């Protein structure tokens, strides 16, 4: 009707559809919000090895799918999702997007620590682990992306291939209105709090909880299930203990101060510290982690330390060092992703 | 702002930035209708309706400048038949401010807005309305996405321009002229040749003489190919003559009607 016909006819020959360069019926290894993704294999059999297949949810080109697409495009560092492609539907109007395959993540590792304790194995895990993750955040950060939801189920790591147990982030929060929020175990006591703006300083305190979690294998601040939240505050000072004025000065200058006050009283965590906690888990407070933990689990943001100086912490000069393979040689014990049959 | 110190591995710089033969062998297809003295025009015409209309939808300068640049991207690559430029110019805009995390533009509002320049601002050019409803928008959009291999992230002179004018020190004399010296290059092909920072050197220094500011020791204290900077003013003082010989408003119904068309279907 509107358009050259030639050169429409041209593109559709042309055009690579999905379908036809990759196998992935019945290989659904998530649906969530973002969509659905497929453990996917190549058709002409060149590469070989394993790709993540997502289908965004909804038609056309959401602002969230917008920004997603162009960030990605840009990224590169071995420590972030790698979008290797984009397929285009033109009939149904759907998005195809091509990454990496990553076998493993933090969410599924820990749970497996704390499923095997009930019914970390090489020693600087750990370490190789959060490493990597703060080199990964550190890359976003110099480039002006925030993360704006870390947490273990978005720390994804390398099963066997050429990048064996490498970290890999993903799920940034792409699309958020005006750069605004307006579970909750790794979010910061300022969004807490009602903060109107993300900051590189949200994101530390989300590692923080993760390397907790890690050294631990439960998470820190383990809660029951729009800003305010009262128990999940009163978890955080369970652990931290409640913020004397020195620590956190501007506090008075958050919107839910007042409803902070009315609620809570100091007395009632006088026997609280991170010390504490972490001495009750099996976790030596003179210990190089446990002095990077404290500096990442600050309360106050401007006194939270920054990715860049976590990186130059002494922590990762001791033995062990970090590992580009946070497994180090040794076998995975943990298994393969399970497919999702039922639609 | 997003990825703005990462330019030297963009995929602005990478791919984007193309050799001046190549664009110039593509458009030879186009030539064979049109004039290369009638191209520019044409140019000229369709950078002006994107201005017109991102000022309508209220949109930052950056979001006008992003459109502007996929626009001129796909026609180096694409004939003019291939896609109306007129539904082409909105889809670039529509798509650009969904890049940006600030504010929304609605489906409505663009057919709307659309409509509107055209019948006001650009009756001259065209005498029935515009045509086209939001379901040519969103199957354009995907066209539009797919040549330009998703790169949705562009780099622009402004940002680099405020930083040379706050570095000389004289940001209230100079801002103001070199600033529009950078809207107007985007009348040319300077944006797919050369780098953002070299067309804001550019910009400055045709702003410096127009205003009679003597600035050549600072420009001397700079470590950049001078000759491509040359090459970039000799564009913009070229453009200042077009300019002047150009009557928009009284050429552009004919030129428009020797524009190549779109095959129907047999
Ligand atoms: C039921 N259950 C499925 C998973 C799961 C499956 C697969 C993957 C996965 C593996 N390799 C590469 C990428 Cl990019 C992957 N992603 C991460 C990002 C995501 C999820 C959140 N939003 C997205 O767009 C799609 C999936 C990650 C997690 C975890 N529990």
């Amino acid at each position: 009707d509107k358009m050259d016909y030639d050169f429409k006819v041209k593109l559709s020959s042309e055009r690579e559809r999905v379908e036809d360069l990759f196998e992935y019926e019945g290989c659904k290894v998530g649906r969530g919000t973002y969509g659905h993704v497929y453990k996917a294999k190549r058709k002409d059999g060149k590469d070989d090895k394993d790709y993540a297949l997502k289908q965004i949810e909804g038609t056309g080109i959401s602002m969230s799918a917008c920004r997603e697409i162009a960030l990605l495009r840009e990224l590169k560092h071995p420590n972030v999702i790698s979008l290797q492609k984009v397929f285009l539907s033109h009939a149904d109007r759907k998005v195809w997007l091509l990454f990496d395959y990553a076998e493993h993540d933090l969410w599924h590792i820990i749970k497996f620590h704390r499923a095997s304790k009930a019914n970390q194995l090489p020693r600087g895990m750990v370490k190789s682990l959060l490493y990597q993750i703060l080199d990964g955040i550190h890359y976003l950060h110099a480039n002006w992306v925030l993360h704006r939801d870390l947490k273990p189920a978005n720390i994804l790591v390398m099963g066997e291939g050429p990048e064996r147990g490498r970290v890999k982030i993903a799920d940034m929060g792409f699309a958020r209105l005006f750069n605004s929020p307006l579970t909750f175990w790794y979010r910061a006591p300022e969004l807490l709090l009602g903060a109107r703006h993300y900051t590189k300083a949200i994101d530390i305190w989300a590692i923080g909880c993760i390397f907790a979690e890690l050294l631990t294998s439960e998470p820190i601040f383990h809660c029951r299930q729009n800003p305010y939240h009262h128990d999940q505050l009163d978890r955080i000072f369970n652990v931290m203990g409640f913020p004397a004025d020195k620590d956190w000065e501007d506090i008075k200058k958050m919107p839910e101060h007042s409803t902070l006050m009315k609620d809570f009283r100091r007395n009632t965590y006088t026997n609280c510290s991170l010390i504490k906690y972490m001495e009750k888990h099996k976790v030596k407070p003179d210990s190089k982690a446990f002095h990077l933990l404290q500096k990442l689990l600050t309360m106050d943001p401007i006194k939270r330390i920054t990715s860049e100086q976590a990186m130059q912490d002494p922590y990762f000069l001791e033995d062990p060092l970090p590992t580009s393979d946070v497994f180090a040689g040794c076998q995975i014990p943990y298994p393969k992703r399970e497919f999702l049959t039922e639609e | 702002k997003a990825m703005a110190g990462n330019f030297w591995q963009s995929s602005h710089y990478l791919q984007w930035i193309l050799d001046k033969q190549d664009l110039l062998k593509e458009r030879q297809k186009d030539l064979k209708f049109l004039s290369e003295e009638e191209y520019w025009k044409l140019q000229i015409f369709f950078t002006n309706v994107i201005q017109a209309l991102g000022e309508h939808l209220k949109l930052r300068q950056q979001v006008i400048a992003t459109a502007t640049v996929y626009f001129k991207r796909f026609y180096a690559r694409y004939s003019l038949k291939s896609i109306d430029p007129v539904l082409m110019a909105p889809t670039c805009v529509f798509l650009a401010s969904k890049v940006e995390e600030f504010g929304v533009v609605s489906n409505t509002r663009l057919i709307a807005a659309a409509t509107s320049v055209l019948k006001t601002r650009f009756s001259y050019a065209f005498p029935k309305e515009f045509p086209y409803r939001m379901n040519h928008i969103l199957e354009c959009e995907f066209y539009l996405l797919e040549l330009m291999d998703c790169c949705l992230i562009v780099y622009h002179p402004y940002r680099p321009l405020l930083q040379y004018v706050q570095d000389m020190g004289q940001e209230d004399m100079l801002l103001p002229l070199a600033w529009r010296i950078v809207n107007d290059t985007y009348r040319t092909d300077l944006c797919l040749l050369y780098p953002p920072f070299m067309i804001a050197l550019a910009c400055l220094h045709v702003a410096c003489v127009v205003q009679q500011k003597d600035a050549r020791q600072w420009f001397a204290e700079l470590s950049v190919d001078m000759e491509k900077i040359l090459e970039i003013i000799r564009v913009i003082l070229k453009l200042y003559e077009q300019w002047k010989n150009f009557d928009e408003r009284k050429e552009m119904a004919t030129i428009l009607s020797k524009m190549p068309k779109p095959k129907p279907p047999p």
